[PDB]
C-alpha cells in the first residue's frame, strides 16, 4: 500500500524547500510497515529497527511534516510534547499517558493502535544537563523514554475502568519520530 | 520542593 | 523561688573548667540576668528590656565547646548545641536557618512558651566569614551571607516549623528574648591585630625594630580586640553589633594542664582509672609523669585535646598485653615511661 | 564473650602480613571501644572520652584490607565511605551527612545499634588546605570538609532522612572513626623540619642529616605541627590523637603474602584448579621471580594479579578440555614466558 | 556450562580480527562465572573479583564483544559511560532497569565503559575526580536503589558484578 513516489509528491503539495528529507521519510515509512507485513519471518535475523530522527532549524517544517503526514496516512497519529514529560509522574505527566492519547485517537483499538505513528516535538528539551543537580526533566525522562523506545509492553487501563486490569499493548511495532 | 546547585 | 547566684553557678563550672575566670564570669552574669528578664514577662515598668548575647573566643581545644555542654547539665531551662558549617543562605540544598529552632523544640517537647526562654549555642562561627573584602563578585553562599540571615533571628522574629512532622499549619515562635552564644576558633587573628596596634616598621633608619619582643598571641593580642579588627577578618559590622559581649580565653599553660588531669571529675586520668578498674588492675600516675606530659603537650600546640595522643601512645603497649596478664594488682607509670626509654612497672600476686 | 587483644591479633595475622604496629593499635582501640559501651553508665567514672585512629602509610600497604578483615570477626555494624566525594555544605559535590546514611543501611536501620558501629575513611589526604593557593578562593573540597567534620567527630546530632519530609536524630559521640590514606610528599615535609635546623654560613654549624632514607621510620616521627604545613588544620588533628605508621612492603613480603594468607592468590587459584580435579603447585623459583617483577614495575601488591593472570592466560584456555592431568607444575620459565608449564599425567 | 573452546567458536561467529582478545575473555568469564557456582564451599574463600580492561582503537568492536557475549550466554548486560560523570548511583540502577527486579540475578551481570582515557589526570577538577570515586565502586559496595521508582529500598552487592 505505501508508495514512495506518490508520498513524495503528496508532501510537496504541503511542503517546499526540503527535497532530500522527503526521500528519507518515504524509505523509513515504507520499510517500517513492510517489516510488520512479515514480522521476523525472513531469513535475516536481528533486523535493524526502523526509526526517524528529524533535525532542522526553526521554521523548517518539522511540526508541518507531522501534520501533513497524519492527514495523508490512514493510521491514527499523535502530537505530543517533551516539555510536559516528567519522571516518576510527580505533578507534570507520565510517559504512559502518551499511549492513552493514542487509544483515544484509535478508539481503544489495540490492533489498530500498534500500527500507529508517534511524533515528539522539542526532542532537545530532554537533553541531559545535570552538571549541577533531583532532575525531573533530564536523565529521568530520557531513561524512561529509552525503555519505551526499546520495545516493551506497558500497562494501560482501557477506558479508565468502571476491574483492576490493564492491557499489555506492544511497543516495538509502533513507530516513533 | 525545587533544586538548588551552584558554586 | 530562690534562683542561683554567680558564685554558686561558677562553683559548678569551676569543677569542670580551670584557668578560665575571665570567660566563666560572663556566662554567670548572662544566665543570672537571663532569669531576671524572664521573670519580668512584660510585668515591669521598663518595656523592651535590653539583651546582651555572648561571643566566646578562644584557641583550639581550650574548652569552648566543653563549657556549653557542662552548662546544660545544671541548667533547668532548655539548651541546644548546633553548628554553622551546614547552614546555607536562603533555601540552598544544604540547610535552612529554621533547623536550629526545630532542635530546640525537640528538647522542650514542642513547648513554645517554654522554648522561647531557652538558650542557644553555635560552634565554628568563624568558618562562615568571607575571607575577601567587600566586593565579593562571586556570590559565596557559605561566607558572610549566612551572618546576614541571622540578623533577623538574633534581633527577634517568628519562623515556621511543622509540628511533629505534620495539617497544612505552621507554628510561630518569637525569638525576641532567646539568647545566642556563638563560639568559634579564629585563626590568623593575631596577625591582623598586629598591623593595627603594633604598626611595626624596621626598614628605615628612624623606625624602631621590635626584634620578636612583642606580646604573645594569647597574652595581649586577644584581650584588646575591637569590632574594627574583625572587619578585616571578614565579619560584617551588623553581625558584631548584635553580639556586644566578648570573652577572651587564654591558651592552656603548663600549670593548667596539671590541674586538668586531677581536679575535673571527667579528667582523662580518672577515665583510665575506671577503665582499668573494670579489668581488675589499679592505675596510679606518678607526679613526675604528669608534668612531663604537660611539656610534651605544649610542643604539639594542639591544646587539651592533644594530651590524649601522648597518654594513649605511651600506654598503648601496656593495654595491648594487660588483659592476657592475670593477677596484676597494680600498674604504675614512671617518668621514663612517658619518654619511652623504659617500660612501666607491674605488680603480680 | 569478648575477644582479647591477643585473640584478635592472631585473627588479623592470617589476613595481614608485615604489619605489627598497626595491629596493636586497632586491637587496643577496638578492645577499648567495647569497654566504653559496657562500662559506660554503669561505672563510677562518667563521661568516658573517645579516641580515634589515624592510619598513615604508602599506597598498597594494606590499609583498606584492615578495615574489611576487622569487620568479619567483629560482628558489629561497619561501613566504608570516601572523603573525596564530600564537599562543603551548599555545593554540588556532596554533604558530610551522607557518610552516616551508609552506616544505617549496614545496621538495618537500627539507631541504637548504629551508634555502636565503626567507620573507616580512605583517601583522606585529598582534603588538605592548599598553602600555595590564591588567598581569595574557597577550598570547599579540601578545607570545607575538614571544618564540617570537626563537630561530627566530637559528637553531635545530625538530621538524617530515615531510609533515604522527616528526619531522624542520631548521636555521634559514641561513633568511632578511622581515617587513613597515603600522603605523597609528607616524607619531605617531616624530613625538612627534623633536619631544618642548620645554616649555610661558616659560623653556622652543619647537621649530619640524610644518613638513611628512614621511610618506614620517618613517618613514625610524625607530629601534628608537621601536618599543618602539609595542609591539615590543627583542630582536625586534635580529633585524631592516635597515629599509626605502616611501612612499605619488604622485598620478601610479597613471597609471604602469596603463601601464608588463606586468601592469597595461590590458594584462590588452587581452588579453581582443585574443583576440576587438577592439583596446582607453585615452586619457590616461580614465586620469587614474580616478586622481583612486581617491585621492578613499582605497581605494588595491587598489580600482582596481572603477573599471575598473564602467566596462566594462555595455559588456562585448554585445561578444562584437557583430561588425564592430575597435577600441574609452575616453573620460573613459565612466568618469564620462555617455556610453557609441564603437565603431569 | 560452556567451555573456552566452545565460547571461542561462538565469539568467532560474530567477531573477527581479534584472536588474543577472545582467549582473555573466555578464561576471565569462565573463571568469574565459576566463582558464582562454587561460592564459599571451597577452602579458598573470598575468591574472585577480577576486573577486565580493554584498550584499543575506536571501531574495533569493543562494545560489540560485550553485547555479543551477553546474547550468547543470555546474561543481562548494560552499557554505561564515565564521560558523563563529573552519578555513581546512576550506574547501579541502570543495570536494574533491564528487569527492574533482581536480588540474586543482577549480581552476575556485566557492565561496559567507553572513553576511559577522558578521566586521565590533567596536570584540574575535570580529571582525577572520577578515578578516586571509582575506587570504592570497583572494590565492591552496596548502594540504595528505588526499585521502579515507587517504599522500601533495595540493596545490591557490587563485588560479584564484573566491570569492563
Ligand atoms: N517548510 C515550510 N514550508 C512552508 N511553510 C512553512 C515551512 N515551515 C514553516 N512554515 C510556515 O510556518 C508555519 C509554522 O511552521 P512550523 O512547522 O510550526 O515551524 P517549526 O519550526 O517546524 O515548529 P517547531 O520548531 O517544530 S516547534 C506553517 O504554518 C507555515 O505557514
Ligand atoms: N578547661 C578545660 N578543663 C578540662 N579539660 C579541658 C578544658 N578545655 C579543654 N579540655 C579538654 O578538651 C576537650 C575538648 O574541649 P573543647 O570544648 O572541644 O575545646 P574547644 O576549644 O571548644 O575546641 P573547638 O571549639 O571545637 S575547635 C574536652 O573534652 C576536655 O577533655
Ligand atoms: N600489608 C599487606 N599485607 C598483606 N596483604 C596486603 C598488604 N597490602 C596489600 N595486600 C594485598 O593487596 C590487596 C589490596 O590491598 P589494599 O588494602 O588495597 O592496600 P591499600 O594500601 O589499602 O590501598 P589503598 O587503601 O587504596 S591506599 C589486599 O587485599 C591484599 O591481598
Ligand atoms: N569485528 C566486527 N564485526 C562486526 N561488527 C563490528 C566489528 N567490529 C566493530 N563492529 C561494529 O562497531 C560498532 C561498535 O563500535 P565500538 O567498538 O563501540 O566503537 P568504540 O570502541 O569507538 O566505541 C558495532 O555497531 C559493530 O557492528
Amino acid at each position: 500500500l505505501p508508495t514512495p513516489h506518490e508520498i513524495r509528491n503528496h508532501l510537496d503539495d504541503y511542503v517546499i524547500g526540503q527535497e532530500q528529507a522527503k526521500k528519507v521519510l518515504a524509505v523509513a515509512v515504507y520499510n517500517h510497515y513492510k517489516r510488520l507485513r512479515n514480522g521476523d519471518t525472513s531469513n535475516g535475523v536481528e533486523l535493524g529497527k526502523s526509526n526517524i530522527l528529524l533535525i532542522g532549524p526553526t521554521g523548517s517544517g518539522k511540526t508541518l511534516l507531522a501534520e501533513t503526514l497524519a492527514r495523508l496516512l490512514d493510521v491514527p497519529f499523535t502530537m505530543a510534547d517533551a516539555t510536559t514529560l516528567t519522571e516518576a509522574g510527580y505533578v507534570g505527566e507520565d510517559v504512559e499517558n502518551i499511549i492513552q492519547k493514542l487509544l483515544q485517537k484509535s478508539d481503544y483499538d489495540v490492533q489498530k493502535a500498534q500500527r500507529g505513528i508517534v511524533y515528539i516535538d522539542q526532542i532537545d528539551k530532554i537533553s541531559r544537563k545535570s552538571d549541577n543537580p533531583r532532575d525531573v526533566s533530564g536523565e529521568g525522562v530520557q531513561q524512561a523514554l529509552l525503555k519505551l523506545i526499546e520495545g516493551t509492553v506497558a500497562a494501560v487501563p482501557p477506558q479508565g475502568g468502571r476491574q483492576q486490569e490493564f492491557l499489555q499493548v506492544d511497543t516495538s511495532k509502533i513507530l516513533f519520530i | 520542593x525545587x533544586h538548588x546547585x551552584x558554586x | 523561688s530562690a534562683l542561683p547566684t554567680p558564685h554558686e553557678i561558677r562553683n559548678h563550672l569551676d569543677d569542670y573548667v580551670i584557668g578560665q575566670e575571665q570567660a566563666k564570669k560572663v556566662l554567670a552574669v548572662a544566665v543570672y540576668n537571663h532569669y531576671k528578664r524572664l521573670r519580668n514577662g512584660d510585668t515591669s515598668n521598663g518595656v523592651e528590656l535590653g539583651k546582651s548575647n555572648i561571643l566566646l573566643i578562644g584557641p583550639t581545644g581550650s574548652g569552648k565547646t566543653l563549657l556549653a555542654e557542662t552548662l546544660a547539665r545544671l541548667l533547668d531551662v532548655p539548651f541546644t548545641m548546633a553548628d554553622a558549617t551546614t547552614l546555607t543562605e536562603a533555601g540552598y540544598v544544604g540547610e535552612d536557618v529554621e533547623n536550629i529552632i526545630q532542635k530546640l523544640l525537640q528538647k522542650s517537647d514542642y513547648d513554645v512558651q517554654k522554648a522561647q526562654r531557652g538558650i542557644v549555642y553555635i560552634d565554628q562561627i568563624d568558618k562562615i566569614s568571607r575571607k575577601s573584602d567587600n566586593p565579593s563578585i562571586t556570590r559565596d553562599v557559605s561566607g558572610e551571607g549566612v551572618q546576614q540571615a541571622l540578623l533577623k533571628l538574633i534581633e527577634g522574629t517568628v519562623a515556621a516549623v511543622p509540628p511533629q512532622g505534620g495539617q497544612q499549619e505552621f507554628l510561630q515562635v518569637d525569638t525576641s528574648k532567646i539568647l545566642f552564644i556563638c563560639g568559634g576558633a579564629f585563626a590568623g587573628l593575631d596577625k591582623v591585630i598586629s598591623h593595627r596596634v603594633e604598626t611595626g616598621s624596621g626598614i628605615g633608619f628612624g623606625a624602631t625594630v621590635k626584634a620578636k619582643s612583642d606580646k604573645a598571641s594569647e597574652g595581649e593580642l586577644l584581650a584588646q580586640v575591637e569590632p574594627e579588627d574583625l572587619i578585616k577578618f571578614g565579619l560584617i559590622p551588623e553581625f558584631i553589633g548584635r553580639l556586644p559581649v566578648v570573652a577572651t580565653l587564654n591558651e592552656l599553660s603548663e600549670e593548667a594542664l596539671i590541674q586538668i588531669l586531677k581536679e575535673p571529675k571527667n579528667a582523662l586520668t580518672k577515665q583510665y582509672q575506671a577503665l582499668f578498674n573494670l579489668e581488675g588492675v589499679d592505675l596510679e600516675f606518678r607526679d613526675e609523669a604528669l608534668d612531663a606530659i604537660a611539656k610534651k603537650a605544649m610542643a604539639r600546640k594542639t591544646g587539651a585535646r592533644g594530651l590524649r595522643s601522648i597518654v594513649e601512645a605511651a600506654l598503648l603497649d601496656t593495654m595491648y598485653d594487660l588483659p592476657s596478664m592475670e593477677d596484676v594488682e597494680k600498674v604504675v607509670i614512671d617518668e621514663s615511661v612517658i619518654d619511652g626509654q623504659s617500660e612501666p612497672l607491674l605488680i603480680y600476686g
